[PDB]
């Protein structure tokens, strides 16, 4: 196969999407607990 | 039809000089030119006069400039290049009506059934003529119907009121690229893919296989310049087809290696920047050529470039 | 038979769902023709046309070479051990698997990967589809070693555009894929590096119908435009350069404007011309200027009377001369019996063109089924 | 040829309330009030009518020619609060002694009732089978399905046909004339319809070899 | 704005345009050309969609 | 080359960035592994690409009819758009916007249906049964490919590296890309340029 | 149902058998049937440059460095590690010790750097 | 033999239902190499390449998806010119698709050249 290989000898064409590198960010040991992440639940986003 | 009258003129002038030389042995090729010129005026005259249908009914009284036997042959001829023109369009028209559809599922239920070989040709040639003769049938049909309806309206409205060729016109997989733009595209696609190192080696066939072995058998102190300006006779090098043969002669000869870049040392379809010089003055660094060093310092400091 | 196996394996054959594909395999002489490679052809294609169950069938070369053309320095011995009916029968085959060629009544499909002299491409081009790749070249030295451009190529040739016929015919210009898909010889172009995909989507197509082959073939291919070097943007030096009568015309009007104004593309054209046999340049343009309004068979039929008449040393031996100063003693030096090319009148050139089957012997003439096959081409 | 303007009149009355119901929809969401109460009365009174339309073209068909023929019926039975709810269930093949054979099984709450919904959706999975000089398979073919193992073989053209109920009844049906067959295993009716099913579906055909492999299939004595 | 211009690119050059392989910007190939290219067929009187600005 | 040039609009477009971890099924469209992300061949996006499309204009001519089935907020105005133009005057906005979220909307496309309230508004199903249905799902909210699938309908979609393989056996015109908003509008003009082309060849 | 083959094949083989009436797309897949691409015996290969290896280091190197993305550029301007490793494959590429290389396109980044911090300062002159 | 004869058989199938296009049998033997010869001739693998055969073997080869199941024999199985034919009816699952491979004095053939060459020999196995 032929122009796939001649286009990675150009510009910076493998660049991440926005939305792959958001979720990258998103994801960056275990987790908070469920009686105090419900209790954060509680308090807050019930906006 | 304007290909259908240039090819009737091409063929006539063809057979029609070919008779006069043998008809008049004497007359030489100027006087068989302009006999040629009044003979093709003349049928010109002929079918403005009368048409195409004029020159096969039967032979008219000929002109005092020429004699009877003339005009005899000119009509031979004339028939001789009808019969070919329609030959030619009935092999043509015959050549798709044997793949029209309905001929083709009649011969796939024949070859189901199992008749196969001459017999399920003759039957396929059979139902393709019988094709061609429903649409010459329907074609009369039509140019009467269209000759009735022009003539029935001018009555009405009448009534009512008071040799040499050449030329490319490029066409690729049913898509015509026939405007200058195109062109344009294609001049600035290829300059692109020449600036960005993308464009590849021709192939090395025929005589110059053995002008690049010859060129890896080449000695010390031995002049390169008249293998070099045949194999740019040849191969016509840019600056990939250069690059290449410099690539290969580095595993040939290295002296011959060290011949040939400096053999070229100032040539534009070599497109020589700095990377040229700058490799070539670091390999006799390396090979410790000093006073090389200073002659491609000099065909250096010569552009301009220091 | 056991006696067959070497020519079992000099012509291959692949089977695919509804197509068989002929390869062929002689990497020693370049996919050189012989006769018994001929004859297997024509027995394979014949058997082919004449199955129901086969839809379209194909002709792949095998390696860096497509066809490098026939076989000579066979027909060089065996006209040296004194008898002509072996090449009399090649002729006559290799004609006769044009002819059906031409003829053939389904889909043909010519893949073109390397190079092309001669009859290679006679056996090809005039088939209903031709593919050609980025490493196809297209040439005609057949005036170098002093034959005539046979098996159809006065047909293909002649109804190129201009004169670029007459000018690849005298000159041995070779040509690229482009430059072939520009001048119409070739149907569709591809790269290598894409030939896999291509030889399978139309190795898997259960379908006879050509307009839908030739959209696979359209869909798979690739998109080309000639260069600024290509031979086609000079076509107004062919015309102006090549349109005259005799060949003393033409040689003397390039020679008067490589004086005048010395243009590098003259000298290279007659650098090109002044190595070919000088008989032969006539008998070539003669051949150019009457196939232009001839059919096929037409054609076939005074290729095989000036074939017939070339090797049988009617008025001259340029034929075994060149055969022999370039594959043989291959000293790049050959000398022709006429030495110079004003000598030769129209005699002996109406000799090469002559009607040998008014001397009584209808083994003379080539033969072809025209009624049973009914030709259209 | 009047089954096609007979659609053809209720395809337009089809259109023809599908855009009165979409101005109705248009105007339904700035109309308030009464006026919005009469339109939504309006709107129900149409989707009525088209309901009544859409269900009118519901019309099954049989083909003429097929054989429909029954294979099981059944008597199974739910447990309620009540006591014990009954109903049946029919499976049946049908055939045209050309090729195409399929089956279709159905629930009703009696024996009759059960046949006919079968009877109705017996022509709407209809498969193809290919035969060898129309009396016989191209070769011996063995499959499974579940638990039940069936094996068939063909036969020169004056043996008959032998086989049990149930592929006998499948086999006639499709246009079988000289084969041989044998059940092994559990002898399920339903899964033993599936399994000859799938064994006359497995078998490969001079022609598919053919296709597959690009040679040429030829008959023995044709030799 | 002439003394402007010429300093405002100087935080170009070094390779002012780069993208080695930029056929578009490069040429002039219309996205109408593009798509006549794209499924093999001639798009003269053609209106298919409208901008993808718009 | 021009071949070269129209790849390049497809790299421009987006469409060569799959995501992560591809199926068997997809390794024949892909081409790499890179800054975690599978690679998707533009070669192989382009003859996918050609083929779907010279289908789509090819029923134009037989004269079927086509359904287009969008679950993405992000693509709304180029497939209304598309399905204005294809469709005609035969084009209703409520079930084009609302009939996919009913399971059974064609394997029960007679089923009857009763006015309620003001609700997700009312729609019927289709009077004719379509001949193709072209999916711009990639979340796979609806059963719009098994139901398809179930009634014999020949399926355009566009395919993910992640798709399962009982949802891409189904798929008869399979397009290898993702579905970022250039490409979904070069695949929609695609479309809409060929089935015109197509109609006005009727005189149309 | 329990036919094998695609959808065109089966399709077909239905058809010819007189089992269903011919729908209407069947002439179309006919015209224009769906692609195929050959084996590929299950395996990806990994793409790489041989830039990598200076790529790596750019970001010691010059610590972090440009960022044309965030900067929605094109997928075709380089990113200076890009035209940083094109200058050392192509520096190298004449021979050229390799840490000698490093340096001198180490110094001829920081002069650019230097060059552009002027440029700016010229901005806010004529500003 | 037998016990790597059928190991790379068994790993040609497993492979083939995976749609692959290469596969690599090691370790090889001739009796495996004129095997797969018998194959290509048949058509049911397209190419096979044999890799360093005298030191340490390594046999690619090429796949299509044309093969259903080859089997070697684990067990000594004689036969005569004349068995070969009545054997092969009870030896294929389909009785009419498919070769028998024995090997003989005249070679390595299939079950119908032998039956020209009327020679008998040991069954190695069948491909169908
Ligand atoms: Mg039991």
């Amino acid at each position: 196969m032929h122009y796939m290989g001649l286009f990675s000898k150009a510009g910076n064409i493998f660049r991440q999407p926005r939305a792959m590198q958001a979720s990258n960010a998103m994801l960056q040991s275990k987790i908070f607990v469920g009686g105090l992440s419900p209790s954060t639940d509680v308090e807050l986003l019930k906006e | 039809e304007d290909g259908t009258t240039n090819e009737f003129l091409s063929r006539f002038v063809w057979i029609m000089r070919g008779k006069v030389s043998e008809a008049y042995p004497d007359c030489d090729k100027k006087m068989i030119d302009g006999m040629l010129l009044l003979i093709v005026e003349k049928v010109v005259e002929e079918i403005e006069r009368g048409g195409f249908n004029k020159v096969g009914s039967a032979p008219p009284s000929p002109s005092s400039e020429f004699s009877d036997d003339l005009w005899a042959t000119i009509w031979e001829v004339s028939n001789t290049v009808l019969k070919d023109m329609e030959k030619e369009r009935k092999k043509e028209k015959m050549k798709q009506y044997v793949q029209s559809p309905e001929v083709m599922e009649m011969c796939r239920f024949a070859g189901e059934i199992g008749i196969r070989g001459d017999l399920l040709r003759e039957l396929r040639f059979k139902w393709a003529r019988e094709k061609m003769d429903d649409a010459e049938f329907y074609e009369s049909l039509e140019q009467q119907r269209d000759l009735d309806n022009s003539i029935r309206e001018s009555e009405t409205v009448d009534g009512e009121v008071e040799k040499r060729k050449g030329k490319l016109k490029y066409k690729i997989y049913g898509l015509e690229l026939s405007d200058p733009k195109w062109v344009e595209m294609a001049d600035k696609i290829h300059e692109a893919e020449e600036e960005a190192d993308w464009r590849e080696p021709k192939p090395v066939t025929g005589k110059c296989k053995l002008v690049m072995e010859k060129l890896e058998s080449l000695q010390e102190g031995d002049d390169p310049s008249g293998l070099l300006a045949e194999w740019a006779e040849l191969l016509e090098p840019n600056r990939v087809d250069w690059i290449a043969l410099i690539n290969q002669l580095r595993e040939g000869n290295t002296h011959a290696y060290l011949k040939v870049a400096e053999g070229v040392l100032d040539e534009k379809s070599f497109n020589a920047s700095i990377s040229d010089y700058s490799k070539l003055i670091h390999i006799h660094a390396k090979e410790n050529h000093i006073e090389d060093v200073e002659r491609i310092l000099k065909k250096m400091s010569q552009n301009g470039i220091f | 038979s056991a006696s067959d196996a070497d020519v079992q394996d000099q012509v291959s054959v692949e089977g695919k769902a509804k197509s068989r594909a002929a390869i062929l395999d002689r990497p020693s002489s370049l996919n050189a023709l012989s006769a018994p490679m001929v004859g297997r052809l024509k027995r394979l294609y014949e058997s082919w046309e004449e199955n129901p169950a086969i839809s379209f069938v194909l002709m792949k070369g095998s390696g860096k070479t497509f066809c490098s053309g026939a076989d000579v320095l066979p027909l060089y011995h065996s006209i040296n051990e004194g008898n002509t009916e072996e090449c009399k029968h090649f002729f006559g085959s290799l004609y006769n698997f044009v002819y059906l060629q031409g003829t053939y009544l389904k889909p043909n499909i010519a893949i073109m990967d390397g190079v092309t002299m001669g009859c290679g491409g006679g056996i090809s081009i005039p088939g209903m589809f031709r593919v050609a790749t980025d490493k196809t070249v297209l040439a005609h030295p057949e005036v170098q070693i002093g034959f005539h451009p046979d098996a159809g190529a006065s047909y293909y040739l002649s109804r190129l555009p201009g004169y670029l016929g007459e000018y690849l015919a005298l000159t041995g210009q070779k040509l690229d894929g482009v430059e072939m898909i520009a001048c119409g010889l070739a149907t569709h172009f591809c790269l290598h590096s894409r030939l896999g995909m291509v030889e399978e989507r139309i190795g898997k197509l259960l379908t006879d119908d050509p307009t839908v082959i030739e959209a696979s073939l359209a869909q798979y291919s690739d998109l080309v435009y000639p260069d600024n070097t290509s031979v086609l943007h000079k076509i107004e030096m062919i015309d102006r350069y090549f349109g005259l009568d005799t060949v003393e015309e033409i040689i003397e009007a390039m020679e008067n404007e490589v004086a005048d104004s010395g243009n590098e593309w003259c000298k290279k054209t007659l650098k090109q011309v002044k190595e070919a046999s000088p008989l032969s340049l006539k008998i070539t343009l003669q051949s150019i200027r009457e196939g232009r309004f001839q059919t096929l068979d037409q054609c076939l039929t005074r290729e095989y009377r000036i074939s017939l008449c070339g090797v049988s040393k009617t008025v001259s031996g340029d034929f075994c001369e060149g055969i022999r100063a370039r594959l043989v003693d291959k000293d790049f030096a050959p000398k022709w019996d006429p030495p110079r090319l004003e000598d030769v009148s129209k005699d002996m050139v109406d000799c090469y063109f002559s009607p040998a089957t008014d001397a009584d012997d209808s083994e003379s003439e080539l033969k072809l089924p025209t009624a049973q096959r009914e030709p259209y081409f | 040829d009047d089954m096609k303007e007979r659609d053809d009149i209720l395809l337009e009355k089809l259109n023809a309330i599908d855009k009165k119901l979409e101005s109705k929809l248009s105007e339904l969401d700035h109309t308030f009030g009464k006026k919005g109460k009469r339109l939504e009365e309006e709107i129900r009174d149409l989707a009525e009518e088209r309901n009544a339309l859409t269900e009118k073209k519901r019309q099954p068909l049989y083909r003429k020619g097929y054989d429909v023929h029954v294979i099981d019926v059944k008597k199974v039975a739910k447990v309620t609060k009540g006591g014990r709810v009954e109903r049946y269930t029919a499976l049946m093949v049908c055939g045209n002694y050309e090729g195409v054979i399929g089956y279709a099984k159905a629930k009703a709450e009696t024996g009759q009732s059960a046949m006919q919904k079968a009877y109705e959706k017996c022509f709407q999975n209809l498969h193809y089978i290919e035969r060898h000089e129309e009396h016989t398979i191209a070769h011996a073919i063995q499959t499974s399905y579940k638990k039940t193992k069936l094996y068939l073989w063909p036969a020169p053209t004056t043996t008959g046909m032998k086989a049990g109920r149930v592929v006998k009844t499948m086999l006639l049906l499709a246009g079988f004339k000289n084969i041989k067959s044998k059940v092994i295993g559990s002898r399920n009716s339903y899964n033993t319809v599936k399994a000859v099913l799938k064994a006359l579906n497995a078998v490969e055909t001079p022609k598919d070899v053919q296709e597959k492999f690009g040679r040429t299939v030829v008959e023995k004595y044709l030799l | 704005l002439f003394e402007k211009e010429e300093k405002e690119l100087t935080e170009v050059i070094k390779g002012p345009d780069r993208a080695f392989g930029d056929l578009i910007a490069k040429s002039g190939i219309t996205d109408e050309m593009l798509d006549s290219l794209i499924a093999l067929k001639d798009f003269q009187g053609v209106q298919g969609l409208p901008p993808l600005t718009e | 080359t021009l071949h070269g040039a129209v790849i390049q609009k497809l790299l421009n477009t987006g469409s060569h960035l799959g995501r992560r971890a591809a199926e068997h099924h997809f390794k024949q469209y892909a081409y790499g592994t890179r800054n975690g992300m599978t690679i998707i061949d533009s070669d192989k996006t382009l003859i996918c690409l050609r083929s779907a499309a010279s289908f789509v204009a090819n029923l134009a001519s037989a004269r079927g009819n086509i359904f287009f089935v969008n679950t993405n907020p992000l693509f709304d105005e180029i497939v209304e758009l598309t399905s204005r133009r294809i469709q005609g005057d035969a084009y209703n906005h409520n079930r084009s916007t609302n009939l996919w979220k009913m399971g059974g909307f064609l394997t029960n496309s007679y089923s009857p249906k009763k006015f309620r309230s003001r609700h997700k508004k009312l729609c019927f199903g289709p009077t004719t049964m379509p001949d193709c249905v072209v999916v711009f799902d990639a979340e796979r909210k609806s059963s719009v490919v098994l139901e398809a699938a179930k009634l014999q309908i020949p399926v355009v979609a566009i395919v993910d590296p992640n798709v399962p393989l009982e949802f891409f056996e189904k798929i008869t015109y399979p397009v290898p890309a993702r579905d970022s908003v250039k490409f979904v509008y070069l695949f929609c003009n695609v479309i809409t340029k060929c089935f015109v082309a197509e109609q006005m060849k009727m005189g149309i | 149902s329990w036919m094998k083959g695609d959808l065109l094949s089966k399709t077909r083989r239905l058809v010819g058998g007189l089992a269903t009436r011919e729908p209407v797309w069947l002439k179309a897949m006919e015209a224009s049937p769906p692609p195929v691409f050959p084996r590929s015996n299950g395996n990806l290969k990994k793409i790489v440059l041989p830039e990598d290896p200076y790529v790596r280091r750019f970001a010691r190197k010059h610590p972090e460095a440009k960022l044309v993305e965030p900067n929605k550029v094109s997928a075709f301007i380089p990113d200076p590690a890009r035209v940083y490793g094109c200058r050392v494959l192509e520096l190298t590429k004449n021979g050229i010790s390799e840490d000698d290389a490093m340096s001198v396109a180490n110094m001829e980044y920081l002069a650019e750097r230097k060059e552009k911090k002027k440029a700016y300062k010229r901005l806010k002159e004529l500003a | 033999g037998r016990r790597i004869l059928n190991d790379a058989l068994r790993t040609i199938v497993n492979a083939e239902r995976r749609g692959k296009a290469s596969v690599e049998l090691k370790p090889i033997s001739t009796v495996m190499s004129s095997f797969l010869r018998i194959m290509k001739e048949k058509g049911y693998i397209k190419n096979f390449q044999v890799h360093d055969p005298h030191r340490v073997g390594r046999i690619t080869v090429d796949l299509q998806g044309r093969v259903n199941d080859c089997k070697a024999l684990t067990y000594r199985q004689d036969v005569k010119a004349k068995e070969i034919e009545e054997y092969t009816e009870r030896t294929l699952p389909t009785r009419q698709w498919g070769y028998v491979v024995v090997t003989t004095p005249d070679g390595i053939l299939d079950h119908e050249e032998a039956i020209k060459r009327n020679v008998g020999g040991q069954v190695l196995g069948f491909f169908y």
